[PDB]
């Protein structure tokens, strides 16, 4: 008559690592690392992302004629932009403090576009002629839709004194521009006046832009450059414009109605007609695991990213062969 | 095994004990079989479950990467930003992998300890009345019958 | 307890032993009482004291936050600075909390081990001359008198 | 006759956490986290902080007329500033590289103010008239005390050629300014000359400031703006000023005699008439614990900050019920 | 030692056993000497070797400092860069020093455990046939001759 | 007859630390921290570093006449520069975006210098006279070797319209400069024209530099300042220069043929005629240890830097006395 003490064995083939021993076979284990994603871009918690496609953030905000898909966009969860969007800055130039603006966009979920200065309001200057073959729309020469490229009228460009006050209760993103011609004759042709300036002011901003006339490489068939600036106009503050030429003027601005939780992710993927609670630039995660190894940049209710290929905890004991 | 029971003096586990993690095999004139020790098994289930939960939650406050962009003349701070994000990810990967490694070793030892203590509980009762075979088993001097077998598992014998 | 003594085969501790962490209860015709084992108690005091000191000093070289300010157009580096300061604080909080958790488990086990080794020291001497009850106690076969009791604690018996 | 092995129990109710078990009652424990502070702002190691109160760093350095409390301050341990000080930049404007200056202040414990250019030394320009209703002192129009707002004298503003050499053995903080008027008539009224500049130079600095005339929102009743600049003049270097208008000139500068260990903390708290070895923006710590959870930003001999609510080490054994 | 064998019930090690980490001393009419237990010694060599390798490689993905320069008016980001590089170096120094401390404690315990299990393997076989002296030694009741001594080490006795 | 269980002791004196006990003597241990270096600067994997000695990066790229040692340098592994090189910027001034350039150098192992604009090609301006006593070479007045200091010819400085296109398949580093005189008479003497500009343009750059005339401290006997700029000219892009004075013009530019793994280390050490696989600014490491405590900044196959004085693992057991 015998009584024996013993322990459970099973048909398990699950393995765990320890400091002293690798690949120990255990009766039970719990994998805690999520390795699968769905490879799509999805709605986040019901809310569709803003998928720019071929447009850049600059191309979207300024109103590149090829970016009409985004004339008025709904509330978004996150924004997706390609590494190298073709539709950006159709008339070549620079976008001043662009990355600081992009940063500010990561804390915004909704814009509402409002007209601050009507195209039909310019009396001493021409407003329908500021178009370019660099910015085509349907085969014809066009231009950024949210700003106005103003020219001289009847051989004169009187000094512009303009003013907007933010009636709205929301912060307002205001964009404007300056044209840097390639020669003195172009300056004459376009604006009449040889030496120009643009002065912009709010309660915080103290700005004067002077055009730079220089000869440069043709980008999209243009030797001119456009340089774009922005500011956030607080509530009940006013923005004062004064210019005598080279002025790319605001027609539209954006009211900010911002959820405040968002990101611009870089991805070549298109919309995947799916819903998820956790999105990466490579695909969405639906997991109950505490960790994942898909990609560092996620948004939503997400597992902790680690760089491991494998994370498995022992729960049971050393399985016997 | 630090405690010498699992794959030590008890050479291997039992496919026939499906009932729990640790238990007994008895053999006599009336027959033979397995019975799990529910108490130490449950003590083991709780310990391991809390451990997992502890592991999961201590790692719940971790570094989150945040998309951040820089122009062609901000290479230094871009690189700063790259080496910072990677630094933390490396720190946390290491933390995760090490905890798992260390705690896997502790879990295997924990089971080994539970088996040894269960062995000792039975040994301390049987005393003189059984030959300790040196394989996890006690051969009885006197006949033991199913109720006598309950008695050992019960903790009330003699 | 990994070692099976504390709240294992010895069901509970002694309110009546105020003298040290581990010791003996004796009972005979002359009476009964407690005596602490000063040597293993002191070995335990030193181990635990060094541990605390080690814990304290390994954490003495930690991250110090430094006030740092940025204008309205330096949001990216401000945020960089925020996520960096928080990253390290999280890393060190985690380190602190985990060390304490792991080392608390080791301290409880350490005490358990000291109790078991003290039990074994007494068992290895008594040998045949005492019935091992299975509760931390040895019932003597032959009468043992206070000087006989010193003898066991002394480590010189028979 | 029995001999038993056993272990200590007591009446302890102290609890510790482990990975496998929470709230284990132990006979002894050592709490290692300090959770208490005194809620005051105190002297550090005997040495009083500079508590700006309602003044900002800019308001203090420039000499805002409402910041007379800080005309000459003693050695300080740390500096305390409110989130939104009312007394800053009374005549509206910007403070160039302000945050870099604030950073430099964190490594300074003492300033000594010296006159570099006497108010009584301007011969061809008026010096007693540069005052403003934006910067009141005792009901009357006044101005920043450390700089001088110079106007034309007898319908003339001759070109200023000035020079200071740092005799002192200490680095010297020098502040100056420029006035940006709101219109051409104000430029005429104040300085006579229509187009102006200020050139500043040392061995390291190569500067020319051109005033920006623009119409903007009234801040404190002013549409003008002041723009302030600073530099550190090394020993035996000289600072050359040349201007023909819009010049806010240095009267005083600060000698740096810097301990080098300090910080600017943000707090709404007032002085607490106490002494301490460890100060946080929320209150002071007097503890022998290695860790604390009061606030990340401390100064002095301080415990390590952790974000824990609880850190308790087991010392004794598992206490029996 | 948590397991009570090394510098516990076995007071000290053997200068005379050069052959391996753990083994036996025998003494009889034919003479006396040492014999290492190659199996548990090798099990110990593998464990310790893997440990070192594990320690080495978990630390192979660490923070690398990258020279980075700033002008006289970039003090804030220079200081940011200084406090970031130092932060990680401190984190990794701490990780390195702590792992070594914790794993040194585990290695000493591991050896202690191997000695105790080897002691128990010999005890479980000798049984009644030997007086357990309480110092690591078993005095035989009956004469044991070199082949009888092989038998114990062999694991096949009686 | 006795059989005993026991364990190995030896004559070892090696010690390890544990949490509960310091200086435990063990039979065997493995030291894992490298504490020794050779104190020299060595070739890395056969490839000699560029040891600037007394020259700075600026002094080397611009062609400081005292830096002839580096007129044409071979492929390099790393670059070594002194804390305070004497030979930098011999004619005093600033180097625009210098640190961003230095950063870009850390990802470059080879330059090839090519002539983009020949000295012998200036027709309406003098090219052999732009020399200075600040930049001596062999006792005589000289100047930066890679750029050309152009003056008026026969009392005239016609407008410069120049252009270079990058034929090469490699990115090209192009350096140019501007002279800021100390007075109007110097402007007259040197360039004739009173008000000047330099316009520089590629497909990405839109630049116009205006000289700043101001009185300043003599540095190396000069009150003038030189201000240097750079750009990376992409393949098949062109660089357009237009100036009417104050132009320090490119004679040479650098083709980039970049390994991409390098660093600028700061060290006062000279070349050590040695080879190594791991270099620090203090000396080279030849070790099989996983960690070292020499210096944070290393290059090559290197151990992990830790700030420890000691890292020793136990392998054997507790040695008995
Ligand atoms: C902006 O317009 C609002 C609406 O009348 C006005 O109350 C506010 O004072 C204005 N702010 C200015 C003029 O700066
Ligand atoms: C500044 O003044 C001192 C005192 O004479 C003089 O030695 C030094 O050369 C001066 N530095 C200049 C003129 O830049
Ligand atoms: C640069 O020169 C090359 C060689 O002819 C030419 O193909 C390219 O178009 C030029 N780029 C310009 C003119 O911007």
């Amino acid at each position: 008559d015998q009584i024996c003490i013993g322990y459970h064995a099973n048909n398990s083939t699950e393995q765990v690592d320890t400091i002293m021993e690798k690949n120990v076979t255990v009766t039970h284990a719990q994998d805690i690392l999520e390795k699968k994603h769905n490879g799509k871009l999805c709605d986040l918690d019901g809310v569709k992302p803003l998928i720019l496609r071929d447009c850049s953030v600059a191309g979207w905000l300024l109103g590149n004629p090829m970016c009409d898909e985004f004339i008025n966009v709904p509330e978004w969860s996150y924004i997706v932009e390609k590494a190298n969007p073709v539709n950006d800055l159709c008339y070549p130039g620079d976008f001043n403090d662009y990355e600081e603006l992009k940063h500010l966009l990561s804390r915004i979920n909704h814009f509402e576009k409002i007209q601050i200065i009507p195209k039909s309001s310019w009396s001493s200057h021409e407003a329908s002629l500021g178009v370019s073959s660099v910015c085509p729309y349907q085969g014809k020469s066009s231009f950024f839709r949210n700003v106005v490229w103003l020219f001289k009228k009847n051989s004169t460009y009187p000094t512009i004194k303009r003013s907007y006050n933010n009636t709205n209760q929301e912060d307002l993103l205001v964009l404007w521009g300056i044209h840097h011609p390639n020669d003195a004759a172009e300056q004459t042709k376009l604006y009449q006046n040889p030496t120009t300036y643009i002065s912009v002011g709010t309660s915080t901003l103290n700005q004067r832009l002077v055009p730079r006339i220089a000869t440069r490489s043709k980008v999209n068939g243009q030797s001119g450059r456009m340089e774009f600036f922005w500011t956030i106009l607080k509530p009940n503050d006013a923005i004062n414009f004064e210019s005598n030429g080279n002025f790319i003027a605001p027609e539209y601005a954006y009211k900010i109605v911002k959820k405040g939780d968002s990101t611009i992710m870089k991805s070549e993927l298109e919309y995947g007609n799916c819903n998820t609670k956790c999105q990466t630039p490579m695909g969405a995660i639906n997991s109950s695991m505490p960790f994942h190894n898909i990609h560092p940049l996620t948004i939503g209710e997400c597992p902790k990213y680690v760089k491991s290929n494998r994370l498995v905890l022992a729960t049971g004991l050393r399985n016997s062969p | 095994g630090l405690f010498g029971a699992i794959a030590g003096f008890i050479e291997g586990g039992w496919q026939g004990m499906v009932d729990g993690w640790y238990g007994y095999h008895h053999s006599n004139e009336q027959g033979s079989g397995y019975a799990a020790d529910k108490e130490s098994t449950q003590k083991a289930i709780d310990g391991v479950t809390n451990k997992v939960n502890s592991i999961i939650d201590k790692m719940n406050t971790q570094f989150e990467a945040v998309g951040r962009e820089f122009n062609n003349l901000e290479r230094r701070i871009e690189n700063l930003n790259k080496k910072m994000e990677d630094g933390f990810l490396d720190v946390w990967t290491y933390n995760a992998e090490l905890l798992v490694l260390m705690e896997n070793e502790r879990t295997l030892d924990f089971h080994d300890s539970n088996v040894k203590n269960l062995y000792d509980k039975v040994r301390l009762q049987l005393r003189d009345n059984a030959k300790e075979l040196g394989n996890g088993c006690f051969e009885f001097y006197h006949k033991c019958d199913n109720e006598c077998m309950e008695s050992v598992r019960n903790g009330t014998y003699d």
